[PDB]
């Protein structure tokens, strides 16, 4: 049985932050 | 590496058949109204030829691509292609032949010490260091020098380390004295004056630092 | 000599810069071994001669030289671990794998270090390019200047390949041009001196 | 609760010289932070030299002390000290407690000094990784085409050995290979628990691989996002990631992820090895498009760190559930780095809420400062269940929801063998 | 004020030097100005040093204001007036002989642009050889990466050029060697190439 | 136990490369030559000389380790072996590196104090 | 157990 609990997929998530983004 | 491509060496090889294509129909036109005596147009046939050969060689298979080597001799026909260039190309290798009565003696200087060297250094660059538990892996750095035993007279090994046999060469095994391949090698590179201290110094913790110079600095001198 | 033997107390100075002018013993012979004399005279009046080609190549050489530093000062900085561009960046220790066995670690300090030859001021610049012109660890320099992108900053592989033509220029124009030059001009000079 | 509100109120200053920091460095016998030199009075319970007057600080070998960022980690992280206290006081039976920070270094009370080469690194641990994001479902992607042959081989098959290590018994994990064509590397063909024995045989078959072929980027991902669309066997139905490992190229593959994933319900996480000269432009887009990430591993010293990053980006989420994400979590039974015996560790994430009360920071608060840490032994429960009232046959014993025994007469200070031994 | 920049110079060495770079550029300017209206427009023409000067003086304008608002980097385009300290020898007698040199220079540059291109055929011919054999062939498993290698084009024109200067060409036949195989009598007999 | 009688053998190869019209005139001018002008070569040997000497007293007690250009192969610490190092650097052979390994700052010698 | 040989 696994956890219960799972978090992922929250809307308010910036997402601009690559590593290649920027550089 | 490994028969690895991308979509410009894709696109590529299309455009090669529109070369080949190009040049089978100059070949044509030219064959069918003169029917060679000149080298130009002799090596711009061989060039054609081969082309056709290795595409319909690919077009089997699909060493396959190896003699796409004769590729890189199409430049030569920009030469031929004017006639300024070929004034300047032929007085370039007329001067040349004036040159081969060195080329025979450069030659005969290289037969002599590679004999020569075969003669005082054979199968001595082939020992080193080994640390002491057994031949793990040549334990000195990533340039393992040759020593000599203890009844020797070249480079002794370092507190912890046994001068024991079986060992490939100073360079894998290419730089040494061995056959007259490799002397003969080893000789012309030390004459090109690059990397001939290097082989004098590995003759020097082989055999001992008292006359391999009488032989390298007259090879240098001489040659 | 008699100097050296007349102090005789002050044995731990003077000595050391004495006895390094003691190699001008052989160049007593100049005057006495005729031929010797000839060969030493022709040497010094072939030497002016060439104080064309000699200058000229001098005033090449530090303007390739004055190019160099605009390109090359403060960028040819390199941390021993390869992940750090910075000065304030490079301290301390790092891991190092023996022959990149990832199962043999070996800590290893963490230094800021230049080129072997840099091309920081104009006096190091004409160092580092007469040594290209020898064609002695010219490559090195090469890779390490392709590197360079910023002032005070690490290396990036491979970031100007186009900055090659620089050294590709100066070698053609000083080590193949000017050398070449400078023999032919002894060849013809010595032509009409002695013809 | 007194690790968000002190970093809170702490100030980012960059000059330590005439400011000192005063703290332990665990592992020693410096202008900027002095150090401290403790009594270490031999004490029970532990089995080495404590000092209950102040807590250790451990700094990996390769993290620089002295530094803008550890050094400012070390003022903030000094009330602890006091709570560090007054939970002993409260509770004398009380073993390690530990703030691993998200910077590198650990501080654990009591003081202890540190146990050949040092590689520990508090980011790595089971008991971080565990509370720094929810369980996965990697699904680890492996370019062996001919261009990656030679130097970056061996960097992949190192890197991919790496993040294995992160993976814990309730992720799922498997590994693919496309070199023209997109293959399993192992007798898996579908994802599997990713413990002990798994993750052997994973870490073996990529050993074996070989670089050869055309690289395809279409038929690589339509694999990848075909494995994660299973359900028809056990998996975490949580975090569903893909880590590309190539070096570089010019297909974006953007068809594959307009028809996979429009909704993007699936993170990629893209790395670039080895030094090379190919494009890396499609590399970072797929990273960026997708709600994923990307790092470059030029050299066998960078795998470590670049490995172990995605779980920042992970637990984006995490924080931004605020209260609903603090829920303690006990690990599986390991044995203690300062050695113990075998023990299970509590875990709670610290959040960073500079800025919380004027409700608009949301720029470095989307990460967590690190993961709380209480160590339980074995010994300890095993006190709770009396045994000599019973007869020699009798005996309790206790499992995970996973089939894993808590406590058990057959269970040995020992790891468990996955194979048979070798030496080369 | 050009061969004084170095590396991490004083605040103030920059602000002089960038000064005069613009005073002395003006001033210039007003040479070229007195010079060409006051002698002819086309007598000014009729030199090598004057066409020499336009160019420079020409090309400072403009290359100043592409360094001022941050276009390029600077690339040291006027350490070119240099090139007119060689006026000086006009006092001396040794200016005649090195005008001469110049004139057949530049009166057979047909020539020597056709061996120039030649001697580029073959670095040509030579790299796309190199090319196709060690192409993707270097890469072996020591964690070393190669620089001197055959896998671009500009990287295999850097390579037979570094073995035609001849420093450090045992190395490239080396790895050209194990490349295919290593000493033995089919792989070893690519090193005629190299020969 | 001897080698230097094998070497004679291959002298034989000399009479062959002393062959033909074009080789043997070559050889014997430039060696008449070189004969003809004693003293220019001397120049070159007093160079070295001179410069050996400078070298034996200047940096003539550098330590001998292995890792650096200045070993029991290269040093200073012989007239033989100064002159052979003067001849490596005048074929030019990472002389450079030389230079770079004689500037101050390296350790002494056991015996040099 | 002991370990084997490769
Ligand atoms: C040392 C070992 C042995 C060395 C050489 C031994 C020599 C002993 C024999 C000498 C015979 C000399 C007479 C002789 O034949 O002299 C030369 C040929 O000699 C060589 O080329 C000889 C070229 C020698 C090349 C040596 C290189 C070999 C490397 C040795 C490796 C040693 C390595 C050691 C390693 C040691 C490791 C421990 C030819 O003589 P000739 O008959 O051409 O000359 C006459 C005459 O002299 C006239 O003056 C000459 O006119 P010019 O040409 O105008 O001067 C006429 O010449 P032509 O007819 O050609 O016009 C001829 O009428
Ligand atoms: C918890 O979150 C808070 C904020 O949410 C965070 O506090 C922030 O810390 C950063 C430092 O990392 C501060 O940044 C200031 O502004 C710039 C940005 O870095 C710095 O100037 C240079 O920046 C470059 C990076 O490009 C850097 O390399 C360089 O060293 C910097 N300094 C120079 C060139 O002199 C400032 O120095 C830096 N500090 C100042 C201005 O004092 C933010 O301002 C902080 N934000 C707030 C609201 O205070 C905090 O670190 C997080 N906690 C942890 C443990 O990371
Ligand atoms: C272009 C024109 C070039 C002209 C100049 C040519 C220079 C040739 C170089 C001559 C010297 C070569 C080096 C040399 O003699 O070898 C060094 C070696 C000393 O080594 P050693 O300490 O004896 O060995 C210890 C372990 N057994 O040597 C010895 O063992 C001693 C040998 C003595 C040789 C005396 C003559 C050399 C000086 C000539 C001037
Ligand atoms: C990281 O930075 C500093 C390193 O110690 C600490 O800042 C200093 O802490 C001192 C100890 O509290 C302060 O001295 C006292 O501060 C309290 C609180 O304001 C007051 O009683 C007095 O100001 C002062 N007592 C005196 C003068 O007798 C320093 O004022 C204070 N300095 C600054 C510039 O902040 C930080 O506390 C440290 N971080 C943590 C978490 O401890
Ligand atoms: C199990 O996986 C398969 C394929 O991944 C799913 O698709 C079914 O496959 C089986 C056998 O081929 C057949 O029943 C049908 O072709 C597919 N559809 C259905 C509705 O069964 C399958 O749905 C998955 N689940 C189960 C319970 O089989
Ligand atoms: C007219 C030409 C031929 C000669 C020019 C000489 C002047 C401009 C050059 C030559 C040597 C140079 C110096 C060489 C080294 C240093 C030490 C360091 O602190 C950087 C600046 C400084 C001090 C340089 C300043 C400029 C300098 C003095
Ligand atoms: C004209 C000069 C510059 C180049 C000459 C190239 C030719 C004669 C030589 C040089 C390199 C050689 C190759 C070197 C190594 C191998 C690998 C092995 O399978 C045997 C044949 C093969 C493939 C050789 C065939 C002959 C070869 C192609
Ligand atoms: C710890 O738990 C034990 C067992 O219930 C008991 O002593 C008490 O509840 C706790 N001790 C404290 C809070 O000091
Ligand atoms: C080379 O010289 C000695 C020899 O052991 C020693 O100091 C070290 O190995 C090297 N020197 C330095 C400064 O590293
Ligand atoms: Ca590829
Ligand atoms: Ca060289």
């Amino acid at each position: 049985k696994g956890p219960d609990v799972c978090f992922d997929n929250n809307v308010l998530e910036d997402y601009t932050d690559c590593g290649g983004v920027s550089g | 590496p490994e028969d690895d491509s991308n979509a410009t060496n894709s696109n590529l090889e299309r455009v090669e058949y529109l070369f080949l294509i190009i040049f089978t129909v100059e070949a044509f036109l030219k064959v069918i109204a003169y029917g060679l005596r000149n080298g130009w147009n002799l090596l711009d046939f061989i060039i054609v030829v081969v082309g056709l050969f290795s595409a319909i060689l690919e077009q089997a298979t699909k060493d396959v691509k190896a003699l796409r080597a004769f590729r890189v001799l199409r430049p030569l026909r920009l030469v031929s292609g004017v006639p300024s260039l070929q004034v300047v190309l032929n007085s370039i290798i007329k001067a040349m032949v004036p040159l081969l009565h060195i080329a025979l003696l450069v030659l005969f200087v290289i037969i002599i010490y590679a004999i020569i060297g075969l003669e005082l250094f054979m199968g001595k660059m082939h020992k080193t260091c080994y640390n002491q538990e057994g031949i793990a892996d040549v334990p000195a750095e990533d340039d393992p020098s040759p020593c000599a035993l203890e009844t020797g007279h070249g480079r002794q090994c370092q507190n912890g380390t046994v001068c024991k046999p079986g060992w490939d060469g100073p360079k894998h095994g290419i730089t040494n004295f061995d056959n007259f391949a490799f002397a003969m090698l080893t000789v012309f590179q030390c004459i090109t004056m690059e990397g001939w201290t290097d082989v004098l110094y590995w003759v020097n913790d082989a055999v001992g630092r008292d006359w391999p110079w009488i032989y390298f600095v007259t090879l240098i001198i001489i040659g | 000599s008699l100097i050296s033997f007349g102090i005789q107390s002050s044995a731990i100075n003077v000595v050391k810069i004495l006895r390094v002018l003691r190699v001008l013993r052989p160049l007593r012979a100049i005057n006495r071994a005729k031929g010797l004399k000839h060969v030493v005279q022709c040497v010094f009046v072939a030497i002016r001669t060439i104080g064309n080609i000699v200058i000229v190549t001098t005033l090449l050489q530090f303007m390739f030289a004055c190019i160099g530093v605009q390109l090359f000062k403060g960028k040819l900085y390199t941390c021993s671990d390869s992940s750090k561009q910075t000065e304030a960046e490079c301290k301390g220790n790092y891991i190092t794998y023996k022959d990149g066995e990832v199962d043999h670690p070996i800590i290893q300090p963490r230094s800021w270090e230049n080129s072997k030859f840099d091309f920081d001021n104009v006096l190091a610049a004409m160092m580092a390019l007469f040594t290209v012109s020898t064609f002695e660890g010219w490559p090195e320099l090469l890779y390490r200047s392709i590197d360079s992108h910023t002032e005070d900053k690490g290396p990036i592989y491979n970031y100007r390949v186009e900055i090659s033509i620089f050294f590709i220029i100066y070698i053609i124009i000083i080590a193949f041009f000017m050398m070449n030059i400078f023999v032919g001009f002894v060849i013809v000079t010595f032509q009409e001196q002695g013809e | 609760l007194e690790a968000e509100k002190v970093q809170a109120a702490h100030q980012w200053r960059e000059d330590f010289a005439s400011n000192e920091v005063v703290y332990y460095n665990a592992k020693d016998d410096e202008p900027g932070s002095q150090r401290i030199k403790p009594v270490f009075i031999e004490d029970a319970n532990f089995g080495r030299q404590i000092s209950y007057q102040h807590a250790a600080v451990h700094i990996p070998t390769d993290i620089y002390e002295g530094s803008t960022i550890v050094l400012n980690e070390l003022n903030w992280t000094s009330a602890l000290d006091e709570v560090f206290k007054k939970n002993r006081e409260e509770d004398p039976s009380l073993l390690w407690q530990v703030f691993g920070s998200a910077t590198g270094l650990a501080r654990y009370y009591p003081a202890s000094p540190w146990v050949k080469i040092d590689l520990y690194d508090v980011r790595r641990r089971p008991w971080y990784i565990q509370g720094a994001a929810s369980p996965k479902d990697m699904l680890i992607l492996v370019d062996v085409s001919g261009s990656v042959s030679g130097l970056t081989l061996k960097l992949i098959r190192t890197s991919v050995s790496e993040m294995l290590e992160t993976l814990s018994d309730d992720d799922f994990v498997n590994v693919a290979s496309f070199n023209s064509n997109a293959q399993d590397v192992s007798c898996f063909q579908h994802l599997v628990q990713a413990n002990v024995r798994n993750k052997k045989v994973l870490k073996d078959a990529v050993n074996n691989i070989t670089a050869k072929g055309i690289t395809d980027y279409k038929k690589g991902f339509s694999f990848a996002f075909e494995q994660l669309l299973n359900y028809n066997v056990s998996r975490a139905n949580c975090n569903k990631i893909i880590m590309l490992f190539t070096d570089g190229g010019e297909e974006r593959a953007q068809e594959i992820f307009n028809k996979y994933n429009k909704d993007k319900k699936v993170r990629v996480f893209t790395f670039s090895v080895g030094q090379h000269n190919y494009d890396r432009g499609p590399i970072q887009w797929m990273a960026c498009e997708n709600k994923g990430y990307y790092y470059e591993i030029p050299s066998i010293g960078a795998i470590r760190i670049n490995t172990q990053e995605y779980l920042d980006v992970l637990g984006r989420p995490m924080v931004l559930a605020g209260d609903k994400a603090k829920q303690v979590q006990w690990t599986n039974v390991y044995l203690d780095a300062l050695e113990l015996g075998l023990v299970i560790t509590g875990t709670l994430p610290v959040f960073n809420i500079t800025g919380q009360f004027e409700n608009k920071t949301n720029l470095k608060n989307q990460l967590i400062l690190g993961v709380m840490g209480v160590d339980v032994s074995l010994e300890d429960i095993k006190r709770l269940t009396p045994r000599f009232t019973l007869c020699p046959n009798g005996y309790y014993f206790a499992i995970d929801p996973n089939g894993y025994v808590l406590l058990h007469p057959n269970l040995q200070p020992k790891p468990i063998g996955v194979g048979i031994p070798t030496i080369n | 004020t050009i061969a004084s920049e170095h590396y991490n110079q004083p605040n103030w060495l920059t602000e002089v030097q960038d000064t005069a770079n613009k005073a002395l550029l003006a001033l210039f300017t007003a040479e070229m100005l007195l010079k060409m209206y006051s002698l002819g427009l086309q007598a000014y023409f009729v030199s090598l040093f004057n066409r020499f000067d336009c160019f420079v003086v020409c090309g400072g304008i403009l290359e100043t204001i592409l360094v001022e608002t941050k276009i390029m980097s600077p690339l040291g385009i006027s350490v070119l007036r240099c090139v007119r300290l060689l006026r000086i020898f006009k006092i001396t007698r040794y200016w005649n002989s090195l005008s001469n040199l110049v004139a057949s220079l530049l009166n057979s540059v047909r020539s020597i642009a056709s061996l120039l291109l030649l001697l580029f055929l073959f670095i040509i011919i030579f790299s796309l050889l190199g090319m196709q054999l060690f192409g993707g062939k270097f890469n072996f498993d020591e964690m070393q990466t190669r620089r001197s290698t055959f896998d671009n084009f500009p990287q295999s024109l850097l390579t037979v050029f570094q073995i035609l200067t001849g420093e450090d060409w045992n190395s490239v036949m080396y790895d050209g060697i194990m490349a295919y195989g290593g000493p033995s009598f089919p792989g070893m007999l690519v090193c005629i190439y190299f020969i | 136990s001897i080698t230097f009688f094998r070497l004679f053998r291959v002298m034989r190869l000399v009479k062959l490369l002393s062959r033909g019209e074009g080789i043997r005139t070559l050889l014997w001018t430039f060696i008449k030559s070189f004969q003809a002008l004693p003293y220019v070569a001397l120049l070159i040997v007093m160079l070295f000389f001179i410069y050996a000497v400078i070298g034996m007293q200047v940096f003539g007690k550098i330590a001998l380790n292995d890792t650096t250009e200045i070993n029991r192969n290269n040093n200073f610490q012989t007239f033989p072996q100064a002159v052979l190092l003067l001849f490596r650097c005048a074929t030019g052979e990472a002389w450079q590196d030389i230079m770079l390994a004689c500037m101050p700052g390296k350790k002494c010698a056991p015996e040099s104090e | 157990c002991e370990p084997g040989a490769a």
